[PDB]
């Protein structure tokens, strides 16, 4: 018996990895002001953020 | 016979007279008792981030 075969195919595959670490990355869009009399060089705020 | 006689950075005169940095509290004006900070540190929150 002299049998022959041809197979052919296609695959897909769509992936997502993710980090529960490194999950996202956080960018700020701020506004600076002054109330007071004088005049400040070189601004420099430390900025704490708080989510609940 | 000294400088300083509380040992703190300040002289006698300079605590006496009150003329350093104000902010510092009054009784810290007697050359006995020492303009000194005791800074300890609070724990409020922890965040466990499961890398
Ligand atoms: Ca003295």
């Amino acid at each position: 018996s002299t049998a022959v075969q041809d197979s052919n195919g296609e695959s897909w595959n769509t992936g997502l990895s993710i980090n529960k670490g490194e999950s996202a990355y956080i960018n700020a869009n701020v506004r600076y002001y002054n109330t007071g009399t004088a005049p400040m060089y070189k601004v420099t705020p430390t900025t704490n953020l708080v989510l609940d | 016979l000294e400088s300083n006689t509380a040992g703190d950075p300040y002289t006698d005169y300079e605590k006496a007279s009150g003329s350093f940095d104000k902010a510092i509290k009054t009784e810290a004006r007697d050359p006995l008792v020492a303009a000194y900070p005791i800074v300890g540190v609070g724990m409020e929150k922890l965040i466990i981030s499961t890398n």
